[PDB]
């Protein structure tokens, strides 16, 4: 029997699947550390790699990127998780090696891919404490593109009254996606500031895992896959909306909790971003 | 304890060696300073981030 993790739940895009949409025909690119491709309870429908010394994008190394990717889009069948998204088409871009790190020219190169090849949501579970020019450059290229491109807030917790939001996810085109537990309660580790877009489940976040296993991960990187999963069913159900749109869909509809400062906007909530209307619950 | 602000601009060796002293389970991995990483959370990892001397170059933290 399949389970549903509670984080897909409280998202509510059990009511999208209900209405029939699960991100089909929707390209998500999981930009991570790659995708492990024999995972039953994935289908993995393209990707490359940018890393010089792991050629392959559908061998994941460190379990990362696979676990980033069930949350995304696990399939809809009777085994295993149930993903955001379930029908996304999806992507292993490659730009983290099995130690879990890349250069910054390495996830400039999976962006630079992801726009080439047409991709309608990248999620970036990654980050560093410090941006650069071309980094910015590769975000908002993206962006300028049509491309929903969501990424982890970071896991620095608090500094007095300082932003620990890190990059990617500090840049202003890109939805920087803070984590709360199953209580709503902001995890204490997730990252605060101004910047912080959004946030999503990533505690105790059960997904895929490489050579058919299943297991619960912590951190903003769970939170991210959320979202991009939700943008992608919203894209599901309202194929021309914009990554403009997607973007304010999600803004616009979610759960308010606290202070925006170590909240930002709330909880998502899928089922009110894809309606015509939006207004907060 | 849970981060190791006086061990910025020490050696990576020296960083280890205190690191271990205070969490004796740790899982330290070193990496150059300004490398863009997973944003899982792992309680029992410290991340080390160093300069091109080998010397650490942002304040080690559990995560
Ligand atoms: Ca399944
Ligand atoms: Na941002």
């Amino acid at each position: 029997a399949q389970s549903v993790p509670y984080g897909v739940s409280q998202i509510k895009a059990p009511a999208l699947h209900s209405q029939g949409y699960t991100g089909s025909n929707v390209k998500v690119a999981v930009i991570d550390s790659g995708i492990d491709s024999s995972h039953p309870d994935l289908k993995v429908a393209g990707g490359a790699s940018m890393v010089p010394s792991e050629t392959n994008p559908f061998q994941d190394n460190n379990s990362h990127g696979t676990h980033v990717a069930g949350t995304v889009a696990a399939l809809n069948n009777s085994i295993g998780v149930l993903g955001v998204a379930p029908s996304a088409s999806l992507y292993a871009v490659k730009v983290l090696g099995a130690d879990g790190s890349g250069q910054y020219s390495w996830i400039i190169n999976g962006i630079e891919w992801a726009i080439a090849n047409n991709m309608d949501v990248i999620n970036m579970s990654l980050g560093g404490p410090s941006g650069s020019a071309a980094l910015k450059a590769a975000v908002d290229k993206a962006v300028a593109s049509g491309v929903v491109v969501v990424a982890a807030a970071g896991n620095e917790g608090t500094s007095g009254s300082s932003s620990t939001v890190g990059y990617p996810g500090k840049y202003p085109s890109v939805i920087a996606v803070g984590a709360v537990d199953s209580s709503n309660q902001r995890a204490s580790f997730s990252s605060v500031g101004p910047e912080l877009d959004v946030m999503a489940p990533g505690v105790s976040i059960q997904s895929t895992l490489p050579g058919n296993k299943y297991g619960a991960y912590n951190g903003t990187s769970m939170a991210s896959p959320h979202v991009a999963g939700a943008a992608a069913l919203i894209l599901s159900k309202h194929p021309n909306w914009t990554n403009t749109q997607v973007r304010s869909s999600l803004e616009n509809t979610t759960t308010k909790l606290g202070d925006s400062f170590y909240y930002g906007k709330g909880l998502i909530n899928v089922q009110a971003a894809a309606q015509h209307h939006h207004h907060h619950h | 304890k849970t981060e190791w602000p006086e061990l910025v601009g020490k050696s990576v060796e020296e960083a280890k060696k205190v690191i271990l002293q205070d969490k004796p389970a740790a899982q330290i991995i070193v990496l150059p300073v300004g490398t863009i990483v997973t944003m899982e959370y792992r309680i029992d990892r410290v991340r080390l981030a160093v300069d091109r001397l080998d010397n650490i170059a942002q304040v080690p933290r559990v995560g």
